[PDB]
């Protein structure tokens, strides 16, 4: 199937130090090498590192040399990369990839700030009020990004979109929108799944009217 | 180290019609093997980038057949034969000829579609926000075209532009259109002093805002 | 051949 599963992301103060890990799968992690790749705030793309099937060749940019070191362990099927002295500019979304003929196969991503602030996890509100209602979810006041917005864990995936965050007074506000039949609510309960990764928070708001 | 510039830097097309996607480096990029290695990447709105297209013009396994790649010295070219909705998200040309490897800035791709009016949904704030203090009143523009819209806020009929903090998403794939939320922060002092909340979406699909209220 | 080749 071919999954690739990034971990270790979080808040770091300038300076500081910090491993990302890999978790792959559904391939024979031995055979092929492979790189991250990061991705900063203002959306560029940023190769970082390299290494061959076997552990060797370790190469990288300039930018980044003599501060990361990625490594990998074929037999727990598991991409290392060790960050220090990290900047501001390391600042992004950071990207495990099987590497063979470009880059093959990218994960989805895991989330390194670099800042003298302090972790905020979100306060989340339920948004409340015809065939057809939307409902919504405010989260307020968290800091560093990501966090991820679901419904019902899931199953409600369709008529589902969610607002990027926007930063005011260093902390981000995001909003999610939800459209569901009228018949569903509230005979049936619609949930609103906030998880903040950086503070390992996950909150559950139910929707009431 | 090698420059990758793109062009342009956005597109606007109608499905069925031609995407072209322009790559220009700052210098040859043939390895030593005598082989250029151009490649082409799709983020799609959300999502992690993906492979479309590796030496020049090799599609990557899974890549429909409209995807087509060209070029030699310093100009790269994509093309998109018959755009569909779900080909929008931004294209980076990248080079692993040079070390080190440098993407391009990337180009997004907006889909055309009928012109659609927002469907607005307004929501007082919560209980469990005002007895934080504060109050936030949220209005969402949900499934619109084109992107740009305006919203006014109301307080017992008057207009109300301090406070508010607009958001915008990217097009969506299934229906090409946009959304958007409006957030009008009060503190509870302030929401309990008043009654009537109203936000107004105007967007070029009619010269008649729509309204949508709520008491208390 | 057509997998990029190392740095
Ligand atoms: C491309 O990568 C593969 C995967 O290991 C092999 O190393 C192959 O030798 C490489 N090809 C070229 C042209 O260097």
């Amino acid at each position: 199937e071919v999954k690739l599963v990034e971990s270790g992301g979080g808040l770091v103060a300038p300076g500081g130090s910090l491993k990302l890990s890999c978790a792959a799968s559904g391939f024979t992690f031995s055979s092929y090498p492979m790189s991250w790749v990061r991705q900063t705030p203002e959306k560029r793309l940023e190769w970082v590192a390299y290494i061959n099937n076997g552990g060797g060749n370790p190469y990288y940019p300039d930018t980044v040399k003599g501060r990361f070191t990625i490594s990998r362990d074929n037999a727990k099927n598991t991409l290392y990369l060790q960050m220090s002295s990290l900047k501001s500019e390391d600042t992004a979304i950071y990207y495990c990839i099987r590497q063979y003929y470009g880059f093959d196969y990218w994960g989805q991503g895991t989330t390194l700030t670099v800042s003298s602030a302090k972790t905020t996890p979100p306060s989340v509100y339920p948004l409340a009020p015809n065939s057809m209602v939307t409902l919504g979810c405010l989260v307020k006041g968290y800091f560093p990004e990501p966090v991820t917005v679901t419904w019902n864990s899931g199953s409600l995936s369709s008529g589902v979109h969610t607002f990027p965050a926007v930063l005011q007074s260093d902390l981000y506000t995001l909003s999610s929108s939800v459209t569901v039949p009228s018949s569903t609510w509230p005979s049936e309960t619609v949930t609103c799944n906030v998880a903040h990764p950086a503070s390992s928070t996950k909150v559950d708001k139910k929707i009431v009217p | 180290d090698v420059l990758m510039t793109q062009t342009p830097l956005s597109l606007p097309v109608s499905l069925g019609d031609q995407a072209s996607i322009s790559c220009r480096s700052s210098q040859t990029i043939v390895h030593s093997n005598g082989k250029i290695y151009l490649e082409w990447y799709l983020q799609k709105p959300g999502q992690s980038p993906k492979l479309l297209i590796y030496r020049v013009s090799k599609r990557f396994s899974g890549v429909p057949d409209r995807f087509s790649g060209s070029g030699s010295g310093t100009d790269f070219t994509l093309k998109i034969s018959r755009v569909e909705a779900e080909d929008l998200g931004v294209y980076y040309c990248f080079q692993g000829s040079h070390v080190p490897w440098t993407f391009g800035g990337g180009t997004k791709l907006e889909i055309k579609r009928a012109d659609a009016a927002p469907t607005v949904s307004i929501f007082p704030p919560s209980s469990e926000q005002l007895t934080s203090g504060g109050a936030s009143v949220v209005c969402f523009l949900n499934n619109f075209y084109p992107k740009d819209i305006n919203v006014k806020w109301k307080i017992d009929g008057s207009e109300r532009q301090n406070g508010v903090l607009n958001s915008w998403t990217d097009q969506d794939s299934k229906d090409s259109t946009y959304s958007m939320s409006s957030t009008l922060t009060l503190t509870k002092d302030e929401y309990e002093r008043h009654n009537s909340y109203t936000c107004e979406a105007t967007h070029k699909t009619s010269t008649s805002p729509i309204v949508k209220s709520f008491n208390r | 051949p057509d997998t990029r080749p190392a740095p």
